[PDB]
């Protein structure tokens, strides 16, 4: 409600996609959907914006060894 | 954690491996980076050789190594543990059509080169060795096949493989890469590899620097590459 | 070479004047080798600038004597793979 | 560029209504940006720091 | 951290995330933290 | 049974018949006598059909490890050494008598024989088996130097079908083999050569 | 750094100290030259004479692996004596089963195997001593291979192991190896040696002077007396 | 000084060295085993860490005997050592008895390979854990090796990450009168409680061990289990 966000967007797509995400997750993929704009010159925050904050918001294993399973 | 098992070969609190784990930072130590790319009929090796002195045979220094008549490695890591992994392999090979009958599968090669490097895990008194294999062969009924194997014993089969200092990023370009339907031929995938290291690297190397190994469906055999014939795939792609 | 690259232009001026587009292709190898060429790596840039030049020439020819704005976009990109064959890190 | 639009702008970054970022951070090679371009930003931007 | 000095950087470090947003953030100056001198960085300072 | 080579200039003519036989029964009438130990070295085997299957195998595998390991063709000296070592190594053991015969870049085509002791002799043409002893004066009557590749095949084919007819053992096909820097080409003669 | 003490043990960052340790004795060692003329391989060593009580030829750093091989070992003697024990014990079995002269290119991969297990195991230190190994074939031609402590083999050109390496190699760069003749090249071997000698530092030295080529049918000989005094004349004129 | 080694005993309590092995074992990939009437159903969850790696290479579920197969969770390149050695001592009783090993005797054989690893030494115990499954006898049978060499029976059970919500919601819905294929949907969706993504037919392995033998099921089959529900 904060940011103006694209008002085409649905919010609920990204809340039903499942994963651990924590509240604070949820504030970076937010606030990077934002920023991501901001790079863009978008005043207006996008639908494809979202996808990719979420996406690095969800950077889940990042490294790991692929041994240890 | 940290100054538990750091000294041997044996479990830590979260049941971590910091031995076998150190070796993988090894191979970056070499400094060079190896592509692998899988194609609808064809397997390709790319390889950065740098030669660091004038006075240095470019033949004697190459990091592709025929294993057997139909396979071929990149060898990524320390030179020594790299050469000891390719007799292993070649003997391994060898014994399969010797205890056999038949040429060894290059899936088949990985698992017994992953289970060495297991068994250096498990049983202490002995270093993992520092380096990483990736195997292309040409299987009936399989298609061409890119094969990884790591320090840990970890192996798996790979559309396309990357290893060394740039091996995340490499991996990055080519899931791109990947990610488009389209398949490879052996220009392609020729090209998608050398692309690769271009991307990753930013050297826009001329023919010497590249080494490139491939297999293809019509001509089984490993062939290397000649210098001539880099070049030329070199000076296409960029059109 | 400097004193090469001079030759080449003032040879081709005149063949390029007279021929009404082949003389461009005729210089292109001469083209290929400055940019192989890496031994100043800014004077044999200049003459290639000089063949690049005449090159421009070559177009305001396309636009006149050859159908207009023909050969000059294939032009545009060959000057480009001209280019790429050896992009030196996008400098010289 | 991440400094200079909240510089320029704080309130178009308002109207996304993303906090402006705080900072970032010069991970590098010691003494090569470190020594060197610790105090060329100051004039990247202008002002003392 | 260590028995005899704990990591009171760190420590500040957390303060200076609190420092950083909310309480003290006005006239658009960024509080970079351009250094390479830290051993270690906090993965939630890394968070967006 | 009757196995024999001769070295043309650029290459090697290597020849056998088809029988392995138990006591008077023929267990196979068309044996492969010859087997390609490498890409252009071949040998021919005669004795015991176990014996020499496994000398054959065992070498076959140390060569091509060693090839792969060197990066080189092989040359037909070593070749012959390793089946020469394996031989005086297991003398009382085993019961083979085997014809090394092979093209080499260095060395061209060239023709050794390792008898049943082991011992190994490079021989312009060399004749092995219980047939040999029957055309020993032929070999020795036609064999003429500089031969060409189809003279040295008349006379292998000649040479073992003469032998043939006199030795029981040794009967069947002929079955011939030329190697040279192009590589092997396999013939089968159903018998011909009828003197 | 506490992980430093295990061969076994690698450091987190991911390299082994003490095969790096082994790598620094081999750099205090006196420097030795070798250099692949066209026709075969010229090694020069510059031997430090001690005490002056040893006799001359004592602490040879030039030792025959097989009659066309020939070894130079810069580092511990008593670690480069035995590595040339286990190469004679490899040609011979080479010879014993293969039954031809040890390809160099293969003697000198089983030797670095040699070096190389020694860098896994705890219980052995990894060797100290770099050695280069030459010889000519007509089927081969003239070949040359460098060691490290490691374990690392590939062929050169010219190549230094010592002290002065990094300044003998920039010395060789100029000769025109390619396609000098070996007498000659020998006598361009004594002026590096005498370039890189340091003699102040090291006091008295002795230049072992090893030859392998066409004009020595294959065969490691030592260069003839003369030939090297002719060579050491060259060299002394050529640094004054 | 303890917790450093398996061949001395905690002062007080077990020995750490083992545990952390179990340590290990929870960070492994979820897997499920739910014993049914009929049959008893396998499954792991496969994610390729990147696009780029095959699904159809190395194998989680794999058949041991013909009526016997294996999941692990745990390190991956621990689990292929003790699936050859699980192979071979089947083969070595079949030579013995000529009768495919029973699932209750191989789970006792794999466990005392297991166990020779933690005897004291430079050996580093196994840091898998494993759920064999047999129709031997008519009765399905499900059971868990562990890392220290013991062995038990469960009618379901879970081993990786999330085992505890796995655990769970097995003790809600596991019922004891129900056919394979319904316990199949049930172990697809103890999955999919711990499943970070979306899963799709290269993402689960199953394998089932019904009164036919252990086959693994077909990534076709897996998607239609994953479709219409479940
Ligand atoms: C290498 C073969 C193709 C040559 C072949 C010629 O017929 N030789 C033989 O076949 C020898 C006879 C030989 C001693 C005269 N006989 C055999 O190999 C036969 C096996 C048959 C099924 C083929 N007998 C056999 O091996 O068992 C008795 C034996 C065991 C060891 C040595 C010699 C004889």
């Amino acid at each position: 409600s904060k940011m103006n966000l694209s008002e085409e967007v649905d919010l609920e797509d990204y809340v039903a996609r499942p994963d651990k995400i924590s509240g604070a997750d949820i504030n970076s993929i937010c606030q990077e959907s934002g920023m991501l704009a901001v790079r863009e010159n978008r005043y207006i925050v996008l639908a494809k914006d979202f996808e990719k904050a979420y996406k690095t918001v969800i950077k889940k294993d990042e490294q790991e060894h692929e041994f240890y399973k | 954690s940290a100054g538990f098992d750091r000294h041997i070969t044996i479990f830590s609190p979260e049941g971590r491996l910091y031995q076998v784990e150190y070796a993988f930072k090894a191979i970056n130590q070499g400094g060079l980076t190896s592509v692998a790319v899988r194609g609808k009929d064809c397997a390709v090796i790319v390889t950065q050789k740098k030669v660091p002195d004038k006075l240095l045979d470019s033949s004697t220094v190459t990091h592709l190594f025929k294993i057997t008549e139909n396979i071929g490695c990149v060898m990524t890591g320390m030179t020594a543990d790299s050469r000891s992994q390719v007799q292993r392999a070649r003997y391994e090979a060898a014994n399969w059509k010797y205890k056999y009958g038949y040429e060894i599968p290059v899936d088949m090669l990985c698992k017994r080169i992953a289970d060495i490097s297991q068994v250096y895990t498990q049983n202490a008194e002995m270093r993992p060795l520092g380096c990483c294999m990736i195997l292309i062969g040409i299987d009936e009924e399989q298609g061409p096949q890119v094969y990884k194997c790591d320090p840990a014993g970890y192996y798996c089969g790979f559309k396309a493989t990357a290893a060394g200092v740039k091996q995340t990023e490499s991996t990055s370009f080519l899931e791109k890469k990947v990610k488009k339907k389209f398949d490879w031929t052996f220009e392609q995938t020729v090209e998608t590899a050398i692309t690769c290291l271009s991307t990753v690297l930013s050297i826009d190397f001329k023919p010497s620097e590249i080494e490139v190994g491939v297999v293809t469906v019509e001509n089984p055999k490993f062939r290397i590459l000649t210098e001539a014939e880099i070049d030329a795939h070199l000076v296409a792609l960029a059109e | 070479m400097a004193d090469g690259g001079s030759e080449r232009a003032d040879g081709r001026i005149v063949k390029m004047e007279v021929d009404y587009s082949a003389t461009v292709d005729q210089r292109l190898p001469e083209c290929a080798k400055l940019a192989k060429e890496g031994r100043l790596q800014e004077v044999i840039e200049t003459l290639l600038s000089l063949e690049k030049q005449t090159r421009t020439a070559s177009d305001m020819v396309s636009t006149s004597r050859i159908l207009v704005a023909v050969v000059k976009m294939c032009y545009e990109a060959k000057e480009w793979d001209l280019l790429n064959e050896n992009i030196m890190l996008l400098s010289k | 560029e991440v400094i200079e639009l909240p510089l320029t702008n704080p309130e178009l970054f308002q109207r996304v209504g993303i906090i402006p970022p705080k900072g970032c951070l010069l991970y590098g090679p010691p003494g090569t940006g470190k020594t060197l371009l610790a105090r060329a930003v100051a004039s990247q931007l202008d002002c003392n720091f | 951290e260590g028995t005899s000095a704990d990591r009171e950087i760190q420590r500040t470090l957390m303060e200076l995330l609190n420092q950083m947003d909310g309480f003290d953030t006005l006239h658009r100056v960024k509080m970079i933290m351009a250094t390479n001198r830290p051993d270690t960085l906090d993965p939630a300072l890394l968070r967006p | 049974t009757t196995i024999m080579a001769v070295q043309f200039d650029g290459g090697v003519v290597l020849g056998a018949d088809s029988r392995t036989t138990t006591g008077s029964y023929i267990a196979n009438r068309v044996t492969d006598k010859l087997t390609p130990i490498h890409d252009r070295i071949f040998c021919c085997r005669s004795g015991s059909a176990a014996d020499t299957q496994a000398v054959a195998d065992a070498v076959t595998y140390q060569l091509g490890f060693h090839s792969i390991e060197l990066n080189e063709p092989p040359l037909v000296h070593t070749a012959a050494s390793l089946f020469k070592e394996m031989c005086y190594r297991y003398r009382e053991d085993l019961m083979a008598g085997i014809i090394i015969a092979g093209w080499d870049p260095q060395e061209g085509g060239q023709v050794y024989s390792v008898p049943m002791g082991g011992m190994m002799v490079r021989q312009s043409f060399a004749i092995g088996g219980s047939g040999s002893s029957y055309i020993y004066g032929y070999v020795d009557a036609t064999y003429r130097e500089g031969m060409t590749k189809e003279e040295c095949l008349q006379f292998t084919a000649n040479a073992l079908a003469l032998a043939m007819e006199r030795d029981g053992s040794s009967g069947g096909v002929i079955r011939l083999a030329a190697i040279a820097e192009s590589g092997v080409e396999r013939q089968v003669l159903l018998g011909d050569q009828i003197p | 750094t506490g992980y430093d003490l295990s061969a076994s043990t690698f450091s987190p960052d991911g390299r082994v100290f003490q095969v790096e340790y082994a790598m620094k004795a081999v750099e205090n060692s006196s420097t030795a030259i070798g250099i692949r003329c066209k026709d075969g391989v010229v090694f020069g060593v510059e031997k430090l004479v001690l005490s002056k009580l040893y006799e001359e030829g004592s602490n040879k750093r030039l030792f025959n692996v097989d009659r066309h091989v020939g070894m130079a070992v810069a580092g511990l003697l008593a670690d480069a004596r035995s590595l040339a024990d286990i190469a004679r014990e490899e040609a011979s079995n080479f010879r014993s089963n293969f039954g031809y002269n040890i390809p160099l290119k293969h003697l000198a991969d089983r030797v670095a195997m040699y070096v190389h297990a020694y860098t896994l195991y705890s219980a052995v230190r990894p060797f100290g001593c770099s050695f280069m190994l030459g010889s000519y074939s007509v089927n081969d031609g003239a070949q040359l291979y460098m060691i490290d402590p490691s374990g690392v083999s590939y062929g050169y050109w010219g190549c230094a192991i010592g002290k002065a390496r990094q300044a003998a190699k920039t010395e060789i760069e100029k000769l025109q190896m390619k396609e000098m003749t070996c007498r000659d090249i020998v006598k361009e071997v004594a002026k590096i040696i005498y370039i890189v000698h340091d003699e102040v530092k090291d006091k008295a030295f002795e230049l072992e002077l090893s030859w392998v080529g066409e004009l020595t049918n294959g065969r490691h000989e030592i260069v003839p007396k003369d030939i090297r005094e002719e060579a050491e004349k060259y060299a002394k004129e050529s640094l004054k | 000084g303890y917790s450093f080694s398996l061949t001395t005993f905690s002062p007080s309590g077990k020995l750490v060295q083992i545990e952390y092995a179990l340590a290990a074992v929870a960070g492994g990939a979820p897997s499920v085993g739910i014993k049914a009437a009929n049959g008893v159903v396998l499954a792991t969850e496969k994610k390729q860490k990147s696009i780029l790696y095959d699904e159809r290479s190395v194998h989680k579920v794999e058949p041991i005997t013909k009526h016997i197969g294996l999941v692990y969770s745990g390190m991956g390149p621990d689990y292929r050592v003790l699936v050859h050695r699980a192979r071979k001592l089947a083969q070595q009783y079949y030579l013995v008895y000529q009768e495919p090993i029973p699932t209750a005797q191989l789970v006792q054989r794999v466990a005392s390979v297991m166990q020779e690893y933690t005897q004291s030494g430079g050996v580093r115990p196994f840091g898998v854990s494993l759920l064999i499954c047999g129709w031997n006898e008519g009765r399905p049978y499900l059971f868990q090796s562990d890392p220290s060499g013991a062995y038990f029976a469960w009618k379901a059970t879970a081993m990786g990450k999330n085992y505890v919500n796995g655990k769970t919601f097995l003790e809600k819905r596991y019922n004891e009168d129900l056919e394979l294929e319904d316990a199949i949907h049930t172990a697809i969706l103890t999955l999919k409680e711990s499943f970070e993504g979306q899963m799709t037919e290269d993402n689960i392995e199953v394998g089932i061990c019904n009164e036919a033998g252990f086959r693994r099921l077909t990534p076709t089959e897996v998607k239609d289990y994953l479709a219409a529900i479940a």
